[PDB]
RNA sequence: UGACCCCUGCGAUUUCCCCAAAUGUGGGAAACUCGACUGCAUAAUUUGUGGUAGUGGGGGACUGCGUUCGCGCUUUCCCCUG
């Protein structure tokens, strides 16, 4: 397993369904667009998730990064 | 940048990010607002937990402080600087 | 930055390609946009201008939030200027 | 005298599974091999679990990444 | 250098208290300082939030954790003020 | 409190019950997008661009290169030489140019309306070789006092070939600022 | 970028403060400006009084809040 | 920058509210690059508290949540720069 | 060290080095002519 | 407070030319030297872009556990307060 740095990783992740988990709880899982320098991450067809269990589905959605908690693939 | 040299030597009034209030002369400060209070006191808003009374002020005396501008909130003139004139 | 020079236009290419281009987008359509920030309330109006730092110009902007039974409390502003720290998420007019 | 990006760089070559604490948070941890990492201390898994003290639930993840500001300590096997 | 770092380099070496943004206070002797706002302690006596206290012998603090500190009166006679 | 210890009653919720935004129909004001000083000098430069190709376009309909009464000799033989000192005499540019060979015909040209001198000049030697023989050596020439270079006239020889006000032309004195050096020579 | 003088408190044994009002307890052998050290023989400290040992471990200067040194240097 | 557009706004009243829930209500005389701002004639109110007029207050751009300006301010006009 | 030569045609003042081709380099002519040296020169006026 | 009128802004130093009440008082040129004047490394751990969110308190009826009957935790409705 060659090391794999984390900006080309989430490169490789751009396009695909990733859901993110922000510091207070809630999740988001959408079709990742396109991030920045700073890993600010621009989803579509987004779906919250409250406390694990969904609770709906938003869109298009920008977030910052020094709000998120973490991040995973499908 | 005359705005916080015309108010060196003020005894201001610190509000710090937790809610407490820091009373002392303000005698310099730099670009991080890191500012430096003598004779400073502390004041704290304690809610009552047991009836409707008057909010329970704890003073707090220090002297000399070095407040962190990352820590500092807002400052206001409590009075005007201790007179040394008799 | 990887482009140490005074004329790079890195800012540029980033708010017209990157995540931001989601706020130029914004002012160019003049669509709402709903956001919700780190006072558990929800501010939804239209974007004017912004820059790095993530601060927008709003107009025709409405607070909504709901406190405790739990009980929603609404207000109106119609020229307003949000930080980009106190920022969590951005919601577009998925429409 | 072994400095913490050397340390990183030997656990990594090792493939140990290294587990991580979060920041403000004590309950929950997370615990993976770590694939690469940046300057910015952002660490990537290849088979993540997140586990909980209370619950002692290990969900898991896959691959994943795991922002630098939010770790707090590391911790071998 | 900004005026309130060299008031702590002139503070090196005396009886200093510093409060944190967890809330505890620290009050000792002063080892070192620098400009990061870092600073050793010997000796010195904590305050917890909760009031309870504990004896230390060498002590170390980062600088941008530090909510405010507390130096001698007497370093109001510096020349530079 | 601390924020560790702080008991948060009603931490961060979601939005998923927040959408409330308006209709797609209810589309935004189309005559609302505009700014000002800034689309108005690209209108004001653009067309100022297309006026000027328009006006390229006439002059290459009037005006024939190739059927010109002042261009005369063999095009390969001819030779121009610009940057001219003005205050250069028709016997001087005789005897600096005489020297790779003898000159048939000098052409000195002249402003039309001002009558001032241009600073270039076509010069045709009696043979080709003559010439080619200045093509390398002419080049960077000091007559006058200043320097002075020399090339082949294109004008009627490379296709395509046409001077400043048509868009071509060689050298970048009056190109864009702290880009071409003045010292380098053609 | 000037890095921090923790010179003194090298193979030293000492027990540092985290944020969330966590404790461990281990040898220093390195540091950096970014105060981000290195404990060896670190021991959890959990909120219970149990023990548990694993060695060898890194921790993040942005998260070190406090570093005391038990055999006063 | 957007900075200097709100080192444009000397002489207006606004009133921002921070991020401890805090408003104050003012006319800005003077703004920094690091968004500090100074407002005179100004009236706080802090959470759970009584309002409050101080001369002056000097507020720093970290603690500032957002704020609220005047309805007839042009945007188009100051953005332009 | 520098040794300016004044060209003969264009009268230009340029450096010239030993072992360096005798030649203007601003008009390639190759006659030049020493300047005026610095000592000090008096004439009893007779 | 302040209309009209002047410089587009430097504390210090160096060289050339010139007006000159000619060692001073000034103007037209640059030279590279310190200042913490600005932009980028400055939203990627140490202040200039957040894990300090603000998320409550009190008066009446209304549950339970322990109890020193003052209270700690815990479960409901109506009111004043922010
Ligand atoms: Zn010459």
């Amino acid at each position: 397993s060659l090391p794999l740095n984390p900006k080309p990783f989430l490169n490789g992740l751009t396009g695909k369904p990733v859901m993110v988990k922000l510091k207070w709880g809630m999740e988001y899982k959408g079709y990742l667009v396109s991030v920045d320098g700073y890993m600010n991450m621009q989803l579509a067809n987004t779906e919250e998730y409250i406390d694990g269990a969904l609770s709906g589905h938003l869109g298009e959605v920008l977030i910052r990064c020094n709000n998120v908690l973490y991040i995973r693939g499908v | 940048s005359s705005k916080m040299l015309q108010h060196i030597d003020y005894r201001m009034r610190c509000i710090l990010q937790d809610g407490r209030i820091f009373i002392g002369t303000f005698k310099a400060f730099d670009k991080h607002m890191n500012l430096i209070l003598c004779d400073c006191d502390e004041f704290r808003k304690i809610k009552p937990k047991n009836s409707k009374q008057a909010e329970r002020e704890e003073k707090r005396v220090l002297g000399l402080v070095l407040l962190r501008g990352e820590n500092l909130v807002s400052m206001t003139v409590e009075g005007p600087p201790p007179k040394d004139t008799g | 930055e990887m482009t140490p020079e005074e004329l790079q236009k890195r800012e540029e290419e980033e708010f017209n390609t990157g995540p931001l281009s989601v706020l130029t987008q914004s002012v160019k359509n003049n669509t709402q946009v709903l956001i919700n920030c780190r006072n558990n309330k929800k501010l939804l109006g239209r974007v004017k201008a912004f820059d790095r730092h993530c601060n927008m110009v709003l107009e025709n902007v409405k607070e909504m939030w709901t406190e405790v039974k739990p009980v929603n409390k609404d207000r109106y502003i119609s020229k307003m200027f949000l930080r980009g720290d106190s920022v969590i998420v951005v919601l577009r007019n998925p429409l | 005298m072994v400095q913490p990006i050397n340390l990183i760089f030997r656990y990594l070559q090792n493939r140990s599974r290294i587990q991580v604490w979060l920041y403000e948070q004590v309950n929950m941890r997370i615990e993976g091999c770590i694939i690469g990492f940046d300057e910015y201390m952002n660490l990537v898994l290849d088979d993540a679990e997140e586990i909980h003290s209370k619950t002692k639930s290990r969900k898991q993840l896959g691959r994943i990444m795991l922002k630098g500001d939010n770790i707090t300590l590391l911790q071998s096997v | 250098i900004g005026v309130p770092i060299k008031v702590l380099h002139e503070a090196e070496g005396h009886i200093v208290t510093c409060e944190t943004n967890t809330g505890e206070v620290y009050r000792g002797k002063l080892i070192e300082a620098e400009d990061n706002m870092n600073c050793q302690m010997s000796n010195i006596t904590v305050t917890y939030r909760d009031g309870r206290v504990a004896q230390l012998e060498q002590v170390y603090i980062r600088g941008s954790k530090i909510r405010f500190l507390i130096l001698p009166d007497m370093l109001k006679n510096a020349p530079m003020l | 409190k601390l924020p560790h210890e702080k008991h948060h009653n009603q931490p961060y919720c979601g939005i998923a019950p927040y959408i409330r935004e308006f209709e797609d129909p209810r589309d935004a004001p189309p005559p609302t997008r505009a700014e000002t000083r800034e689309e108005r000098m690209e209108r004001k430069r653009r067309e100022k661009i297309e006026r000027r190709q328009q006006e390229v376009e006439t002059e290459l309909k009037m005006w024939d290169p190739h059927n010109d009464p002042n261009a005369q000799g063999d095009a390969f033989k001819t030779l121009f030489v610009a940057r001219v000192n003005y205050d250069t005499t028709e016997s001087k540019l005789r005897r600096e140019f005489e020297v790779y060979g003898p000159i048939k015909r000098i052409h000195m040209v002249y402003s039309k309306r001002s009558g001032k001198p241009r600073g270039y000049a076509f010069i045709e030697y009696e043979h080709e070789r003559d010439m080619h023989s200045a093509y390398k050596h002419a080049d960077g020439k000091k007559i006058d006092g200043r320097r002075v270079l020399v090339d082949v006239e294109r004008g009627r020889t490379v296709k395509g070939w046409r001077p400043r006000r048509l868009g071509g032309g060689l050298g970048g004195t009056r190109r864009g600022g702290a880009d071409v050096n003045i010292r380098h020579s053609g | 970028a000037h890095p921090p003088e923790l010179k003194k408190f090298m193979d030293k044994k000492l027990s540092l403060k985290l944020n969330g009002g966590r404790h461990v307890q281990g040898i220093l052998r390195g540091f950096d400006p970014f105060m981000n050290l290195v404990i060896d023989e670190c021991v959890e400290m959990a909120t219970s009084g149990q023990q548990n040992n694993i060695g060898m471990v890194v921790i993040r200067g942005n998260s070190i809040i406090m570093l005391e040194a038990l055999e006063r240097v | 920058k957007l900075v200097r557009f709100l080192m444009k706004l000397s002489h207006e009243t606004v009133t921002i509210e921070l991020k401890n829930g805090t408003q104050v209500h003012g006319t800005i005389t003077g703004v920094d690059v690091s968004m500090n701002t100074h407002l005179k004639a100004v009236k706080m109110t802090l959470k759970n508290r009584e309002p409050v007029q101080l001369e002056t207050l000097s507020i720093r751009g970290n603690n500032i949540r957002y704020f609220i300006l005047p309805d007839s301010l042009p945007l188009d006009t100051l953005l332009v720069d | 060290q520098p040794m300016i030569y004044i060209c003969g045609e264009c009268h230009t003042e340029n450096e010239i080095k030993s072992r360096d081709p005798i030649r203007c380099r601003e008009c390639g002519y190759r006659i030049m002519y020493k300047k005026r040296t610095k000592r000090l020169v008096v004439f009893d006026a007779r």
